[PDB]
RNA sequence: AGCCGGUAGCGGGCGUGGAUCCCUGGAUGUCCGAAUGGGGGAACCCGGCCGGCGGGAACGCCGGUCACCGCGCGCGCGGGGGGAACCUGGGGAACUGAAACAUCUCAGUACCCAGAGGAGAGGAAAGAGAAAUCGACUCCCUGAGUAGCGGCGAGCGA
RNA sequence: UGGUUCGUGGAGCCAUGGGGGAAUCUGGGCGGACCACCGCCUAAGGCUAAGUACUCCGGGUGACCGAUAGCGCACCAGUAC
RNA sequence: GUAGGGAAACCGAGUCCGAACAGGGCGCAGCGGCCGCAAAGUCCGCGGCCGUGGACCCGAAACCGGGCGAGCUAGCCCUGGCCAGGGUGAAGCUGGGGUGAGACCCAGUGGAGGCCCGAACCGGUGGGGGAUGCAAACCCCUCGGAUGAGCUGGGGCUAGGAGUGAAAAGCUAACCGAGCCCGGAGAUAGCUGGUUCUCCCCGAAAUGACUUUAGGGUCAGCCUCAGGCG
RNA sequence: CGUAGGGUUAGGCGGGACCUAAGGUGAAGCCGAAAGGCGUAGCCGAAGGGCAGCCGGUUAAUAUUCCGGCCCUUCCCGCAG
RNA sequence: UGGUGUUGGCUCUUGGUCGCGCCUGCGUAGGAUAGGUGGGAGCCUGUGAACCCCCGCCUCCGGGUGGGGGGGAGGCGCCGGUGAAAUACCACCCUGGCGCGGCUGGGGGCCUAACCCUCGGAUGGGGGGACAGCGCUUGGCGGGCAGUUUGACUGGGCGGU
RNA sequence: GGGCCUGACUGCGAGGCCUGCAAGCCGAGCAGGGGCGAAAGCCGGGCCUAGUGAACCGGUGGUCCCGUGUGGAAGGGCCAU
């Protein structure tokens, strides 16, 4: 099964990546503790949009200290 | 084996058809049938317990079931579920069917 | 134009001032019984709270309500039980037939359980099937005992 | 496994107890294993009068019986016992 | 129904086998002077037989489906009651002996027991009646337990392929080697019996073949019936 | 046996308005195609447990039940400590 | 009783399948020990030469390869010998092996989080633990039980037919 | 006792035997294609009567009849076995 990796593990990847693993052990183990949920189409969606977000957060950052950058020098 | 709880699957009838004899296609007499039997072909149905808004649900779904209830569950979150006994709350779960 | 059933009598009244009687509605409707505040061996025993009579506090009668489940945001709605077959579903034999008997048959037949209605099921195609076509579900006739299936036997059967 | 005429057979079609398991009209299933090709339908919610079956029951009718018959009961019968 | 043959394709008064245009198999067509009549053919009724139905009628031993039973009996559970009266006298103790002490021994006290005798009580040995009896298990005498593995009282629990059984396949409402009632069912029965008013007509076989066949069924022979041949 | 009339008197006797035994069920809750089976805690389950009367007279018959004489048992209200 | 579901993690161990780093492969003839199909007419050295020595490795008893160190710039092809195929260097894969990696296959051990039990205490602790229980499938054991059969003749059975 | 040979034939078959059925026995003869004799002719196994098995099922080899719209195919059919 398909989940989001919700906190940096060992030897599994990054915060945020999606990764297949056997769903029992996610059953079992990973999401009654709260550190993975599996991928839907709708966490899609959620993940695309927090992602597309912190986009949202930094096209505004970078651009107004860059349009800054016009004004000062 | 009581019934499923999702999906309702419960043991059906069915018949065993015990044979001898070599079949036509391989070359041989053909298939015979020395004995029938009735039997209740029985659903595998294990106990999966969730824990949903501080309280420990069970449920008895079939194993290929399994995604369906963390499905509800997962959905289930525009409900407010906190204040009630696990049984009602195994009654609210299942009202997104 | 007579009546108070059977039902005559002892012994009594009523009826054109429309009694007896038939239809309809309402009242009433002890107790038991889905029984239901609560126990329980049916027509029984015993209490919560509240309103009421005796002279009534100890006692008793009366008035209303007091079980469980499911649903709806303590209050409301409903839910159970019943019935002549007849419905659908979930279950589901045997004698026997095969001149015996195990695949086969009686046969989804009896009975079992559940729910539904005055019907049920069913129902507007991932249908039929070669027909350039037919266009919902049910019932009748016919197809035909054809097609078929079968220790290709008995029998079954679109 | 069961239904269908099909008893396992070339055995399709409708439902599924078991493991897995898609896809959205360029999408899927059927035409009897299968392939190519060509025709028919849109599954994974459900609803729906009419035409039919029956008998506690009111009625009408009979080359149906007339008290050992016709219903266990024409009579205080599901009663005596 | 009128056109059949072949597995079939397919052909058709023919067709199949076949190389055959061989031979064979299987199938092909009214009476009198357009008409009268008759007929291949079809339809209804009435009657024979046959089939499927329960199938001419009366009959089980019994298989299963569901209900009803442990007030009898069998076991066990809960809580009660009871066993007149006598015999015999284990341990234990006090008195004495014993030995260096003990073991051990005799008397008193002392009262054990799936102990004995024996009533009420539970039996059912032996014979006698009883045999359409008083009674679907009685009467008499005699006989074994009778404080124990006891007797019974009440509430209870245990059931049909199950119960219960200190074992008999014993009992589970007097017939238990598979309980009673109802229903599938009108099971089935080649087997037993019976098969109802009258007169006229003909007249068998009890043999052969084969048959899980032998006291049953197919067929042949033997009877009868309308039509035709003579 | 056939007809009508009369006959069973209770705070004390047994029993319910008390408790619990097997067991019957049976909130929680477990199990089962259905019908249902099971279930500490609870309710129910008496001849067991708890409970407060002995004697005499009497009638055609009932009597510890009416009457008698002499004891007792529960609750409420009054008062006093 | 195997296999798959409830059903997971880690490690070790070897094995099957794939992406690689890879080293290995010795007939006549023929520098040395000839992998093929295609490419070829020139390639390395300051990504330091001929040659030398201190060790691995495959050794067909001659070597191959990785090299290190020093010396520090020189040597091996087509040509020819030569056989069927000729040689440096750069592609596509083999035989067999090793080092890493995808995917797997079992066993050894570890862990706990599914599962069972348990604890006046129960989102906790403890034990067992991916085992058992449980679903289907595979075969086996299967008078414990169920439905049946166990021929007819015959001066019944036995024999015999 | 030797020679050449495959008629221990294919497609058929007049009629009879036997006869309850199914069945078993005899069989001249016509055609194709064949052996031998000079010829005439003779050869559908053996001097004869026993040396056998009915339906159901599948295989093998061929045939090229069927092919669930269709073209194949599956599987049957026919033949011999
Ligand atoms: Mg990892
Ligand atoms: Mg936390
Ligand atoms: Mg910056
Ligand atoms: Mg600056
Ligand atoms: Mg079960
Ligand atoms: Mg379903
Ligand atoms: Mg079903
Ligand atoms: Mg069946
Ligand atoms: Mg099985
Ligand atoms: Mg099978
Ligand atoms: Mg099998
Ligand atoms: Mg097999
Ligand atoms: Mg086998
Ligand atoms: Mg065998
Ligand atoms: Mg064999
Ligand atoms: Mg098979
Ligand atoms: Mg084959
Ligand atoms: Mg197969
Ligand atoms: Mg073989
Ligand atoms: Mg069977
Ligand atoms: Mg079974
Ligand atoms: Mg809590
Ligand atoms: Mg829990
Ligand atoms: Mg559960
Ligand atoms: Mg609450
Ligand atoms: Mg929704
Ligand atoms: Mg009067
Ligand atoms: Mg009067
Ligand atoms: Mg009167
Ligand atoms: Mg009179
Ligand atoms: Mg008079
Ligand atoms: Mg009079
Ligand atoms: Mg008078
Ligand atoms: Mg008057
Ligand atoms: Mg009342
Ligand atoms: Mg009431
Ligand atoms: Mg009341
Ligand atoms: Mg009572
Ligand atoms: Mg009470
Ligand atoms: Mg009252
Ligand atoms: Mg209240
Ligand atoms: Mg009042
Ligand atoms: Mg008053
Ligand atoms: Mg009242
Ligand atoms: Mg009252
Ligand atoms: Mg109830
Ligand atoms: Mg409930
Ligand atoms: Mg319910
Ligand atoms: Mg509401
Ligand atoms: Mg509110
Ligand atoms: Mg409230
Ligand atoms: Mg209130
Ligand atoms: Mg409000
Ligand atoms: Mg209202
Ligand atoms: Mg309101
Ligand atoms: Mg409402
Ligand atoms: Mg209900
Ligand atoms: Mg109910
Ligand atoms: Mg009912
Ligand atoms: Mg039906
Ligand atoms: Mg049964
Ligand atoms: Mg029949
Ligand atoms: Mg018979
Ligand atoms: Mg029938
Ligand atoms: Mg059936
Ligand atoms: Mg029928
Ligand atoms: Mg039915
Ligand atoms: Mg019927
Ligand atoms: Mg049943
Ligand atoms: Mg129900
Ligand atoms: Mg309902
Ligand atoms: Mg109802
Ligand atoms: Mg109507
Ligand atoms: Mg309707
Ligand atoms: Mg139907
Ligand atoms: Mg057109
Ligand atoms: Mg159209
Ligand atoms: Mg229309
Ligand atoms: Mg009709
Ligand atoms: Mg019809
Ligand atoms: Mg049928
Ligand atoms: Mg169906
Ligand atoms: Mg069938
Ligand atoms: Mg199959
Ligand atoms: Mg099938
Ligand atoms: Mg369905
Ligand atoms: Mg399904
Ligand atoms: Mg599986
Ligand atoms: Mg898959
Ligand atoms: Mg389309
Ligand atoms: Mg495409
Ligand atoms: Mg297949
Ligand atoms: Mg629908
Ligand atoms: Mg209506
Ligand atoms: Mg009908
Ligand atoms: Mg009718
Ligand atoms: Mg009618
Ligand atoms: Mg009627
Ligand atoms: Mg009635
Ligand atoms: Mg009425
Ligand atoms: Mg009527
Ligand atoms: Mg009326
Ligand atoms: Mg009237
Ligand atoms: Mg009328
Ligand atoms: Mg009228
Ligand atoms: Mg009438
Ligand atoms: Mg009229
Ligand atoms: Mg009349
Ligand atoms: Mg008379
Ligand atoms: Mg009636
Ligand atoms: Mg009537
Ligand atoms: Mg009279
Ligand atoms: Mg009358
Ligand atoms: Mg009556
Ligand atoms: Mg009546
Ligand atoms: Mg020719
Ligand atoms: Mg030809
Ligand atoms: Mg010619
Ligand atoms: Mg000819
Ligand atoms: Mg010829
Ligand atoms: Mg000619
Ligand atoms: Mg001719
Ligand atoms: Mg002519
Ligand atoms: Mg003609
Ligand atoms: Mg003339
Ligand atoms: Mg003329
Ligand atoms: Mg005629
Ligand atoms: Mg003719
Ligand atoms: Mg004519
Ligand atoms: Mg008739
Ligand atoms: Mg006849
Ligand atoms: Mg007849
Ligand atoms: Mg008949
Ligand atoms: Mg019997
Ligand atoms: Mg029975
Ligand atoms: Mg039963
Ligand atoms: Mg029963
Ligand atoms: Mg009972
Ligand atoms: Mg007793
Ligand atoms: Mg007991
Ligand atoms: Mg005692
Ligand atoms: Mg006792
Ligand atoms: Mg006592
Ligand atoms: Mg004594
Ligand atoms: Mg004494
Ligand atoms: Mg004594
Ligand atoms: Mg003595
Ligand atoms: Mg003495
Ligand atoms: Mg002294
Ligand atoms: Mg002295
Ligand atoms: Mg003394
Ligand atoms: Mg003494
Ligand atoms: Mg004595
Ligand atoms: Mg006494
Ligand atoms: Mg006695
Ligand atoms: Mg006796
Ligand atoms: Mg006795
Ligand atoms: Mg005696
Ligand atoms: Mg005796
Ligand atoms: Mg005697
Ligand atoms: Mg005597
Ligand atoms: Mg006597
Ligand atoms: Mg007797
Ligand atoms: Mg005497
Ligand atoms: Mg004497
Ligand atoms: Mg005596
Ligand atoms: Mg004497
Ligand atoms: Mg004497
Ligand atoms: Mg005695
Ligand atoms: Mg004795
Ligand atoms: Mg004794
Ligand atoms: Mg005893
Ligand atoms: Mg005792
Ligand atoms: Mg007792
Ligand atoms: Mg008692
Ligand atoms: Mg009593
Ligand atoms: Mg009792
Ligand atoms: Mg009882
Ligand atoms: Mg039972
Ligand atoms: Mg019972
Ligand atoms: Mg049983
Ligand atoms: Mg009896
Ligand atoms: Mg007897
Ligand atoms: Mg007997
Ligand atoms: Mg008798
Ligand atoms: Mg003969
Ligand atoms: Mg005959
Ligand atoms: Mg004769
Ligand atoms: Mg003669
Ligand atoms: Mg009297
Ligand atoms: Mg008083
Ligand atoms: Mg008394
Ligand atoms: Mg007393
Ligand atoms: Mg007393
Ligand atoms: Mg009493
Ligand atoms: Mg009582
Ligand atoms: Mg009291
Ligand atoms: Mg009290
Ligand atoms: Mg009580
Ligand atoms: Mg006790
Ligand atoms: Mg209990
Ligand atoms: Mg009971
Ligand atoms: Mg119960
Ligand atoms: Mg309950
Ligand atoms: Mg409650
Ligand atoms: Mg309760
Ligand atoms: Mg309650
Ligand atoms: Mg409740
Ligand atoms: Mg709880
Ligand atoms: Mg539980
Ligand atoms: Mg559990
Ligand atoms: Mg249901
Ligand atoms: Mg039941
Ligand atoms: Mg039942
Ligand atoms: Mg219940
Ligand atoms: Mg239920
Ligand atoms: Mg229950
Ligand atoms: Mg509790
Ligand atoms: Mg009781
Ligand atoms: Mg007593
Ligand atoms: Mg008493
Ligand atoms: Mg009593
Ligand atoms: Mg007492
Ligand atoms: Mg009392
Ligand atoms: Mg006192
Ligand atoms: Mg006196
Ligand atoms: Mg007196
Ligand atoms: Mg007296
Ligand atoms: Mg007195
Ligand atoms: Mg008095
Ligand atoms: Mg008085
Ligand atoms: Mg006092
Ligand atoms: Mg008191
Ligand atoms: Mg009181
Ligand atoms: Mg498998
Ligand atoms: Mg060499
Ligand atoms: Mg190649
Ligand atoms: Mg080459
Ligand atoms: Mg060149
Ligand atoms: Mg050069
Ligand atoms: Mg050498
Ligand atoms: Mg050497
Ligand atoms: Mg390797
Ligand atoms: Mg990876
Ligand atoms: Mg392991
Ligand atoms: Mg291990
Ligand atoms: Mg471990
Ligand atoms: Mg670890
Ligand atoms: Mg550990
Ligand atoms: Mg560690
Ligand atoms: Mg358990
Ligand atoms: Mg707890
Ligand atoms: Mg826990
Ligand atoms: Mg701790
Ligand atoms: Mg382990
Ligand atoms: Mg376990
Ligand atoms: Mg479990
Ligand atoms: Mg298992
Ligand atoms: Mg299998
Ligand atoms: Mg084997
Ligand atoms: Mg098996
Ligand atoms: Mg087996
Ligand atoms: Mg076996
Ligand atoms: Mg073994
Ligand atoms: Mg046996
Ligand atoms: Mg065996
Ligand atoms: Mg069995
Ligand atoms: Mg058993
Ligand atoms: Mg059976
Ligand atoms: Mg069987
Ligand atoms: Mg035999
Ligand atoms: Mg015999
Ligand atoms: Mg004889
Ligand atoms: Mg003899
Ligand atoms: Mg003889
Ligand atoms: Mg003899
Ligand atoms: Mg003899
Ligand atoms: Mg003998
Ligand atoms: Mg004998
Ligand atoms: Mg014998
Ligand atoms: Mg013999
Ligand atoms: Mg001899
Ligand atoms: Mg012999
Ligand atoms: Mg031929
Ligand atoms: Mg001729
Ligand atoms: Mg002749
Ligand atoms: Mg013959
Ligand atoms: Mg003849
Ligand atoms: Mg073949
Ligand atoms: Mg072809
Ligand atoms: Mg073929
Ligand atoms: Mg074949």
């Amino acid at each position: 099964m398909k989940v989001i990796l919700l906190e940096p593990l060992e030897n599994l990847g990054d915060v945020g990546q999606v990764v297949d693993v056997k769903p029992g052990y996610a059953r079992n183990y990973l999401l009654p503790r709260g550190l993975a949920v599996l991928a839907t189409e709708s966490n899609l969606k959620a993940l695309e949009a927090r992602i597309r977000a912190q986009a949202k957060r930094l096209a505004e950052r970078k651009a107004e200290a860059e349009r800054l950058k016009e004004i000062l020098e | 084996s009581k019934v499923c709880e999702i999906s309702g699957k419960r043991p059906i009838v069915a018949n065993s058809i015990q044979r001898r004899g070599k079949a036509k296609r391989e070359g041989g007499v053909g298939k015979k049938t020395t004995g029938i039997s009735k039997r209740r072909q029985y659903p595998n149905l294990q106990k999966v317990r969730v824990r949903v808004a501080g309280q420990e649900i069970t449920f008895r779904v079939a194993a290929s079931h399994i995604p369906k209830v963390y499905e509800l569950v997962e959905r289930a979150k525009g409900l407010k579920l906190e204040g009630l006994s696990p049984k009602e709350i195994k009654k609210e779960l299942l009202k997104l069917l």
